[PDB]
């Protein structure tokens, strides 16, 4: 009954619908992608210059207990290479 | 991770739609695999020459 | 115009069963006879429309 949720998202608080789109050459051919609110749930619109860090929150059965401080990895499901992380290895330290 | 300095960016050439999966990586944090899915829509516009 | 960049004639033939018109533009809603199209689309007071 304990899970994580990225801060600032509602499973069905907002409503829209089903969509279809085609993405080419940003992948890892032309594969059709179907977006449904049922699973992915909400769409956040980020401006041209905006950056985002998805801070995650730990939820117990009845409420959120703490903010996860552990390392987490992020990757879009379909397979692309265009997204990048602004910090480098040295700035983090390695 | 939280309190880290890194934020994911996207190209500014065009507006794009991505659906992301996130997974906790710390081996000694919890027993079964914590995972979530969200989505980000970008907004790059290319200027007229 | 649909969001697939495909050009549809007769904006009402696009299946748009609703149309909210703003001060500076005309837009059509519930556009049924459209094909999937609609990759990112957009709007504010309403969502998705041609
Ligand atoms: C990757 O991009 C983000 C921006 O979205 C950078 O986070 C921002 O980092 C700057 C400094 O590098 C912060 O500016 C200043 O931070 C000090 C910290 O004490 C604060 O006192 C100042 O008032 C000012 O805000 C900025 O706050 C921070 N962004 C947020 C939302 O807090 C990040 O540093 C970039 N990566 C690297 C490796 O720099
Ligand atoms: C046509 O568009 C309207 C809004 O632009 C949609 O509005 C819904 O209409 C139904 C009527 O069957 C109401 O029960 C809902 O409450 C309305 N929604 C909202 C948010 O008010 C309508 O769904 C669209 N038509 C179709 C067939 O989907
Ligand atoms: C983290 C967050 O902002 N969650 C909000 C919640 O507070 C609000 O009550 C709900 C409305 O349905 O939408 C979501």
């Amino acid at each position: 009954s304990k899970y994580i949720m990225v801060r600032g998202f509602n499973k069905s608080r907002c409503q829209r619908r089903d969509f279809s789109y085609v993405i080419d050459k940003e992948l890892l051919d032309n594969l059709k992608v179907r977006y449904d609110v049922a699973k992915y749930g909400c769409p956040l619109t980020l401006e041209l210059g905006q950056m985002f860090q998805p801070i995650v929150e730990l939820y117990d059965e009845n409420g959120f207990i703490k903010i996860v401080d552990a390392n987490f990895i992020l990757w879009e499901i379909h397979g692309r290479n265009d997204y990048t992380f602004n910090s480098t290895m040295e700035q983090n330290g390695c | 991770n939280y309190s880290n300095k890194n934020h994911i960016k996207w190209p500014m050439t065009y507006a794009g739609m991505y659906v992301y999966r996130l997974k906790i990586l710390d081996p000694n944090y919890s027993f079964c695999n914590l995972t979530t899915i969200f989505a980000i829509e970008s907004l790059g516009m290319i200027p007229r020459s | 115009c649909g969001r697939d960049e495909k050009e549809y004639f007769s904006p009402c033939f696009a299946g748009c069963k609703a149309t909210k018109v703003s001060q500076t533009e005309k837009t059509y809603y519930n556009c049924s006879c459209i094909k999937e199209g609609l990759a990112a689309s957009d709007d504010e007071g309403q969502f998705i429309d041609a």
